RNA sequence: ACCGAUAGUGAACCAGUACCGUGAGGGAAAGGUGAAAAGCACCCCGGAAGGGGAGUGAAAUAGAACCUGAAACCGUGUGCUUACAAGUAGUCAGAGCCCGUUAAUGGGUGAUGGCGUGCCUUUUGUAGAAUGAACCGGCGAGUUACGAUUUGAUGCAAGGUU
RNA sequence: GAGGGUAGCGGAGAAAUUCCAAUCGAACCUGGAGAUAGCUGGUUCUCUCCGAAAUAGCUUUAGGGCUAGCCUCAAGUGAUGA
RNA sequence: GACAAUGGUAGGAGAGCGUUCUAAGGGCGUUGAAGCAUGAUCGUAAGGACAUGUGGAGCGCUUAGAAGUGAGAAUGCCGGUGUGAGUAGCGAAAGACGGGUGAGAAUCCCGUCCACCGAUUGACUAAGGUUUCCAGAGGAAGGCUCGUCCGCUCUGGGUUAGU
C-alpha cells in the first residue's frame, strides 16, 4: 500500500531514535602499547600472546 | 595616440604625479605600459602592468607641463604639436 | 521479439536519399522546407 | 585555540557520515584515532584521514601540544548530489541521487 | 512613458544545436570574479581530491561549483519545558524558571483550567469518507482598435465642428 | 534470407472490423486553428454604505435564454406609503 | 454638541494602499544605493518608517500621466527540495586457497585443485554497428558493490591483393 499521509520530521526523529552503531568495543595491548579488538590480534606490529 | 618612446605623466591612478617612458602599448584595448607605474606582484617576482591610455598626458616640450596635442602640415606630412606652447613634440 | 527497426543501408538511401527527394516534386519541397529551416542535415 | 580542517564533496552519502561521526564527537583525539580504526563502516577512513589533518594543522600551523587536544566538533554537512537513473519495467524510468558531503573536524586544547 | 536572461527571437550561449523519430517533422537548457589575472611563490596533513597558513587584492563566505545569496530542506550547540497521557494543535486566564528592548501596562518557555471537527470549490445542506493542492520560489486570467448609448468635465451657443 | 510492389475518400485480408512502424469502426506529420464547447475547473489588494432570488409567462424548452417580479446608483414628483 | 445608525452571500455604489515606467520641481549616495536579515515601532486596513549587520552602486519625496499593476488553490507550467527509508531491489549459474602489486584486495595479475557448456557458451563469415582492435599510462564520472581493473578517460599506433 502507499503511504496515506506526509511524514513530520518529529515521527521521523523519533523513529531513528534506535538507529546507530556502538563503539567497536576495544581494550589496549600489553605489546603493543596501542588499542585493539578483544579476542582479536594486534592489527599494529604485534600478536595474540593468549 | 600615445606612441612609446614618450616621456608621459600619470594624471589618475594612485601612481598620479609621477612620469616615466612609455614602453609597450595595446592599441587593441588601449592600454600602455610606463616604467615605474603599477608595479604588480606575481607568484614572488615584480613587474609594470598596462594603464589605460586615457590617463596619461604628454609633457610639454617648453615648461614641462601636461598638455593635449595637435597636428599641423608643416609639408606635406603631419606633425604634432604641443596645445600650451607651439613646438613640435 | 521481432522489432520494427532493421536497418539497411540500401533501403535507407534508397527511399529518403537526395537523389530520391531531387526526383520527385514534393521532394524538392521538402529540401527547399529544410533548407529554408537551417537543418544541417537535408537528406539520409 | 581551535584548528580545524575540512573535507568537501566527499562521495559519500550525509546519514551515512552522520552515523561515525557520533561515536567521536567528544571523545580524546587518540581515543578517537582508534576508534575510527577499528569499526567496520565504509567513511571511516575518510574522517580518518580528516581528523589527522585538523591534529596535524594544530602541530604546525598553530604551535600546541597533540597529546591533550579532544574532538571539539565534527560534523557533516550536504554538498551538490549527482542525478542518474534507473530503467525499470515498462519503459519507466526511475532517478537516482548520488548524494555527497562536507565533513568538518575542530579539534582544540580545552583553552 | 519597448524586454532585461522563467522576460525579449525557438536561439544575448559557438541553437534550429544535444537530441528524438524510418521519415516528413519537433526542440530545449546554459549570462555576470576583479578596476588590472595581479588566477594563490613557498611551508604543512594527504596517494590524489581537499584543506590550514602565508602572500596578491580595497575585499578570497571575490579562488574560476567565482556579483548578491532568499525559501523549502539538512545539521551542530545551547535557555525554559516534556516518560499516567486521548491532542484541527490554537486562543483566553495563569504559577514557576531564564533574560533586558525602537522603554512600554517589557521578551522567551508554559505546570495547570475554560472554549475550540483546516482552507478553497460546489451545493437545500460538507468537519465531512464530495473536489483540488507534497512543500518552497518564479510565471499565470475582463485587454486594445473601430462603432452605439448613458453619466461627470470643458469650450461655444441657434448654432457646434472639421 | 535477399531484391522489389500495393498508401489512407486508400491498401491487404483462408474475413477476426483483423493489419498498415509498441497507434486503427478509418495512420502519422504540418497547416485552416487561439475550430467549437448552452459543459467542469479557475479569477491575483483593503476598508465603508445598501443588499437579493431559487417565482409567473413563452421557449427543439426543462442544469440555457428573454420579458415582468425581488436589489442598487442618480435626477424628479411629492403625501399619493403603512 | 444632541439624536440615531453600523450581520451579510450573489451583486451595486464610494474612498483608498502598494508595484514598474514618464514629465516637472526639490533631494540622498563609496562618510556607503537598492536588495536582504533581525528588532520589543507607527497607522482603522491595504501598508509606512527607524536602528544594527551585510552588500557594493544606484535610489526615494511631491504633483500629475500611463499600465504586461498586487496570486494558496486551475489532476496549472518550469526549477529546487523533502516523505515513504537506510526501506524494495542489486537481472537465471561454483568457487577455494597460495604468491604478487599497491595508500587501500572477496572483486586486478600469475598459479594448483575443483566446477559448467561441448548439434555448443567452441571455429568461420552476411547484414548491422563504425574504431569498440593493440601497447604505455589513469581512477573524477560510467560499471547496479569493490576496483590498483575495463567495451570508460589520456597519449601513441594498427587494415597492404593482377587470382
Amino acid at each position: 500500500a502507499v503511504p496515506k499521509r506526509r511524514t513530520s520530521k518529529t515521527r521521523k526523529n523519533k523513529r531513528r531514535t534506535h538507529f546507530k552503531i556502538s563503539v567497536p568495543g576495544m581494550t589496549e595491548c600489553p605489546n603493543c602499547g596501542e588499542y585493539k579488538l578483544s579476542h582479536r590480534v594486534c592489527k599494529n606490529c604485534g600478536s595474540y600472546n593468549g | 595616440h600615445i606612441k612609446k618612446g614618450d616621456n608621459v605623466k600619470v594624471i589618475a591612478g594612485k601612481d598620479k604625479g609621477k612620469e616615466g617612458k612609455v614602453i609597450a602599448t595595446l592599441p587593441k584595448k588601449d592600454r600602455v605600459v610606463v616604467e615605474g607605474v603599477n608595479i604588480m606582484k606575481k607568484h614572488i617576482l615584480e613587474t609594470e602592468a598596462a594603464i589605460h591610455v586615457s590617463n596619461v598626458q604628454l609633457l610639454d616640450p617648453k615648461t614641462n607641463e601636461p598638455t593635449r596635442v595637435g597636428y599641423k602640415f608643416v609639408d606635406g606630412k603631419k606633425v604634432r604639436i604641443a596645445k600650451k606652447s607651439g613646438e613640435e613634440i | 521479439v521481432k522489432r520494427t527497426y532493421q536497418p539497411n543501408k540500401r533501403k535507407h538511401s534508397k527511399v529518403h536519399g537526395f537523389r530520391k527527394r531531387m526526383s520527385t516534386k514534393n521532394g524538392r519541397k521538402v529540401l527547399a522546407r529544410r533548407r529554408r529551416k537551417g537543418r544541417k542535415v537535408l537528406s539520409a | 585555540m581551535e584548528a580545524k580542517a575540512v573535507a568537501r564533496t566527499i562521495r559519500i552519502a550525509p546519514r551515512k557520515v552522520r552515523l561515525v561521526l557520533d561515536l567521536i564527537r567528544g571523545k580524546n583525539a587518540a581515543e578517537a584515532i582508534a576508534i575510527l580504526k577499528l569499526t567496520n563502516k565504509a567513511s571511516s577512513p575518510v574522517i580518518e584521514k580528516v581528523l589527522m589533518s585538523a591534529l596535524a594543522n594544530a602541530e604546525h600551523n598553530y604551535d600546541m601540544n597533540t597529546d591533550e587536544l579532544v574532538v571539539k566538533e565534527a560534523y557533516a554537512n550536504e554538498g551538490p548530489t549527482l542525478k542518474r537513473f534507473r530503467p525499470r519495467a515498462q519503459g519507466r524510468a526511475s532517478a537516482i541521487n548520488k548524494r555527497t558531503s562536507h565533513i568538518t573536524i575542530v579539534v582544540s586544547d580545552a583553552k
